[PDB]
């Protein structure tokens, strides 16, 4: 992981999401339960889905071809067709094997990227009001049922209606 | 089992050309000959294989 996510503090994924690539874990009062964020996993998509269309469909430019066709009079020839034909397939191949090699390490930087700006996203909207634990969880010092959690998927969360709460909870465990 | 020999030679024709022969002997002339209208060029594949019906 180049953004420190997913081989980083977020040690595994979880299986039991299988909505999206990204997503929560709540466990409130209610119950427990996953729960994916579509959009920005929607987003990952529309860009891979544009990456593989981008490496097939810009080589477009390609012809008529043919093979060989020379008398063993005229083997010279049929030597320099072979120095340019097997040359092709060298610089092909190792252009196509190297371009694999590359778009895949920073395809999979891309997801570790999305991660941790999700992360980062959910932190920086309850800043003093939850606990950050280092396993990418987040402890709440109120209670947050399941219709105040929509808030933090949605993104619509309010520090003021719940920082008395918790601030007043801080100084009970310093003691 | 013959001996000798049998070269073949062929020029293509223009649409109003003539082409003229004359021999004193050792000769093989043409009864039919082909009509051509090139476009675009190709080659020979070299396969085994026999036609499949399809595109
Ligand atoms: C082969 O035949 C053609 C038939 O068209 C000959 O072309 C004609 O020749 C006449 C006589 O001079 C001209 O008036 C015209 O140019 C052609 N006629 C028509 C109707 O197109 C042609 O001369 C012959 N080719 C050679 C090389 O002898």
């Amino acid at each position: 992981g180049l953004f420190g996510a997913i081989a980083g503090f977020i040690e595994g994924g979880w299986q039991g999401m299988v909505d999206g690539w990204y997503g929560y874990h709540h466990s409130n009062e209610q119950g427990s339960g996953y729960a994916a964020d579509k959009e920005s996993t929607q987003k990952a998509i529309d860009g891979v889905t544009n990456k593989v269309n981008s490496i097939i469909d810009k080589m477009n430019t390609q012809f008529e071809a043919v093979g060989r066709e020379f008398n063993n009079l005229e083997r010279r020839i049929e030597n320099l067709n072979k120095k340019m034909e097997d040359g092709f397939l060298d610089v092909w191949t190792y252009n196509a094997e190297l371009l694999v090699l590359m778009e895949n390490e920073r395809t999979l930087d891309f997801h570790d990227s999305n991660v941790k700006n999700l992360y980062d996203k959910v932190r920086l909207q309850l800043r003093d009001n939850a606990k950050e634990l280092g396993n990418g969880c987040f402890e709440f010092y109120h209670k947050c049922d399941n219709e105040c959690m929509e808030s933090v998927r949605n993104g619509t969360y309010d520090y003021p209606q719940y920082s008395e709460e918790a601030r007043l909870k801080r100084e009970e465990i310093s003691s | 089992g013959q001996s000798g020999r049998m070269e073949f030679f062929w020029t293509i024709l223009k649409p109003n050309d003539a082409i003229n022969f004359e021999s004193n002997g050792n000769f093989i002339a043409p009864e039919y000959a082909y009509k051509i209208v090139k476009k675009g060029d190709s080659t020979i594949m070299k396969s085994e294989l026999e036609y499949g019906n399809c595109n």
